[PDB]
């Protein structure tokens, strides 16, 4: 009765159920379907799926651990970086961020009413999560080392340089697998890690 | 977020009611020291465009008595320009404490060496002398004007972030507090409220058990 | 005593300064300041400012108005309190406060 | 419960009770033991006392009503040094805030472990207050002294001066009264007392 | 309670009430009588007194729509020229905080220990009012044409020229209508302004 968590319902559903979605009114504000918290939110079956998912991808821990960790880094600089004014940030500290609310707006946001977003499969969701973990350790990587010898590499530039490439992770929910196969997802997907790939060696 | 997360109590509220008192007691240290600090800034200024204003028209003077020493002397950059060994004037490091933090300026001195004492000693060199002492006093007032101008921007650092730090505890801290403590207080009535239904209804049993007999 | 004013202008203002008591040749066998004729290239100028600026000892560097006017872009490139620099009147260039970089952070304040 | 005052047990007690010896939770977990809390604790029974300290000590009262005005000077400019960076210290500020420190980290704390911590005679109290007290008198008078005429005194000569008068006022802590009879100690407290004028005498 | 405006009895009565005259501490210290706030106090009959006003004198709507607005424009300007230093601004700001003072402190007050100043018939307001902001009206136009035209008039020239018109204004409370004619202040405010409109053509 009006979002408090302390209701006895509440309560006692919380120490029975085992899954726990928790939602957040600011960004059903933002119209941000699902608004999932993804930060009080748990799953007790962690570790109860990973002999099944390692029967088939196997491609799916990093990923996790790498984007809890993302995520995690983010919520923890969000009042710094809010109480100082966003201007005194390490280039690490602003690669996090910038991939933080890249793969907010590319992942957690969905509609499951706009025809080609109406369904997404796991093996969809790990390709996606894939190609912008491999975003993000291609970029934090160019500009580390880069960082120590010369011409040090800036969000700026990077930004600048592949714009696009930007756009076109911002495009790829525009699928539709019921119409468009699983292969022809999966190619295209390759292509753009390919493309991503030169991209980055461009400047590097 | 919207409330910081604890727990309402009786306690509560007095250590809340604390932090808004401590909060308010900052907030009039910080603004206290903007206007402190605005009104020398104000001060700086006007000095700076005053001494300004006077620096244009020595060098004009200056700049004159040049070009009287080119007539009664004719022409000798090349002999000043193409001799140069040593300096005749020296800075020194300074600063002063304004406002609890330190201003920097420079401190101006005569370097007891020469090295144009004999130059023009047969052509001329009377109109040498005075352009000598014209841009001596130049070189002073001039960095009378550096010092006031470095120390301006220094000034206008200092002021730009301590209204920082205001603007951020006006509009982030106070109303955040108040929400808080806004919520205890709603929540121990509704506690308050259900004990008091709870002993009226064991009272009203009570006097219903006892109508019986 | 540690710190030695730079001056960059013209034949006649750099001559004045000079004779002022300024100018002193280091260990390296360099001047303090820049002759610039009308046979200078605006590179140049850049090229000796940056490097003044590297020299840390210079401290105070003087400038005539239309010289800073002429570069404006990198001379605003540049902020810092410690490396100060003056922008003073010349002969037929008479100084103008309405183009003054420092008076710039004094922005409205008139 | 909570330690708090929202309990009505508490408030009947305090209603009640004359000596009221309030602890402090954040002391507490300083491990400053003990954790008094000196600024909400009282003592209702000072006045009774001083027939019987103007009949057989005569020096305590001046002595303690310095020691609690210098305490709570220091307690009250503790929020306005926390705030300022620490960094416009006046010359009575690090004067009041040195002293009051020593006393609260020094003079105000014991250990029951040890045999020499396990009572303070009153007299014991009396010379290591009176010796405190007249150090930081003295240390006053000779800075206000010397700001008005010429060449302002600040605690760093004083320290490069009274470097030894200092560990002897620290160590005094540490005269045992097992070994040390009486007269010992007191003579001891004595002889600190004119070595520190000596080093004073010297400096002045 | 202590001024708190969250009581359940203060917030219904706000509810039903439709005037409001807000009532301040803080001016009467200030030595300013009547103590009314301008900003929190309101109206909400103006609708029904429309007729009454349209059907006697034709002019109060508007004059008291342009006093507020400023009003409002001058408490919104006070931050401006505290932040400029109250010695630099544009000319039409400046007028427009002169009348703003004008109306405080020859409009907005009454003395109840002067025996003349404790009624104010309101046709005698009105008439004041108008006044009032035809002399701002006109000097505003003054300057805007002069601006741009030729020979900007600024505040200074225009006070100094028309000092005694300040005057005037500043005495035209007191006309104590009690012992002077009505007729006789109507033709005393009519020749004021023809006064005022001849020494504004002189001067353009």
């Amino acid at each position: 009765p009006g979002g408090d968590f302390s209701d006895p319902v509440t309560s006692a559903t919380l120490g029975i159920v085992q899954v726990f979605w928790g939602l957040d009114k600011k960004l059903a504000q933002r119209k941000h379907f699902p608004s999932v918290n993804w930060l009080i939110s748990y799953s007790k079956y962690m570790r109860a799926l990973d002999e099944y998912y390692d029967k088939h991808f196997t491609e799916f821990v990093p990923l996790r651990t790498k984007a809890k960790e993302i995520l995690q880094e983010e919520e923890d600089l969000a009042e710094i970086v809010q109480l100082v004014g966003k201007a005194s940030l390490a280039e690490t500290d602003k690669i996090t961020l910038e991939v933080a609310k890249l793969i907010k707006d590319d992942f957690l946001q969905q509609n499951g009413y706009t025809p080609y977003d109406r369904f997404c499969p796991f093996y969809k969701t790990v390709g996606m999560l894939s190609n912008m973990i491999s975003f993000y350790d291609m970029a934090r990587r160019a500009v580390e080392t880069t960082a120590q010898s010369d011409n040090k590499i800036t969000w700026s530039i990077i930004r600048e340089h592949m714009g696009e490439i930007l756009y076109k992770l911002s495009s790829m929910k525009f699928k539709d697998p019921v119409k468009d196969g699983e292969a022809k997802i999966k190619a295209d997907y390759a292509q753009l890690l390919e493309d991503m790939q030169n991209a980055f060696r461009s400047l590097e | 977020k919207d409330r910081i997360e604890i727990f309402p109590s009786r306690m509560a509220q007095t250590i809340m009611k604390a932090r808004l008192k401590g909060a308010q007691t900052g907030r009039n240290l910080l603004k206290k020291k903007s206007d402190a600090l605005t009104l020398r800034f104000r001060q700086i200024l006007k000095k700076i465009i005053e001494t300004k204003m006077l620096m244009g028209e020595v060098m004009r003077e200056a700049a004159f008595s040049l070009a009287e020493a080119k007539f009664t002397a004719g022409d000798f950059s090349t002999t000043v320009i193409q001799n140069v060994n040593k300096a005749q004037v020296k800075i020194r490091a300074k600063k002063d404490n304004v406002a609890g933090v330190t201003l920097p300026v420079f401190e101006h001195y005569h370097e007891g060496t020469d090295s144009y004492e004999l130059t023009g000693l047969a052509r001329g060199g009377e109109q040498l002398a005075k352009l000598k002492r014209n841009y001596a006093k130049a070189v002073e007032l001039l960095v009378e004007l550096a010092s006031l101008q470095t120390s301006f921007v220094t000034l206008d650092e200092a002021i730009k972030i301590t209204n920082r730090r205001v603007n951020a505890i006006e509009h982030v801290i106070i109303p955040r507090i108040e929400r808080t403590l806004a919520y205890i207080i709603t929540e121990l009535d509704e506690r308050e409220r259900e004990e008091f239904y709870r002993l009226k209804k064991i009272q009203e049993k009570k006097k219903i058990i006892k109508e019986k007999f | 005593r540690g710190k030695l004013i730079a001056v960059i202008g013209d034949e006649d203002t750099v001559t004045g300064f000079l004779l002022g008591g300024i100018g002193e040749l280091n260990k390296n066998r360099h001047p303090n300041f820049l002759v610039v004729e009308k046979d200078t290239t605006i590179n140049e100028i850049e090229d000796t400012f940056r490097q003044f600026l590297n020299r840390d000892d210079i401290g105070i560097i003087l400038i005539n108005q239309y010289i800073a006017e002429m570069v404006r872009h990198a001379l605003d490139a540049h902020q810092r309190s410690i490396p100060a620099v003056l922008e003073i009147p010349s002969k037929e260039h008479p100084y103008d406060a309405a183009k003054d970089s420092i008076l710039r952070r004094a922005k409205g304040m008139f």
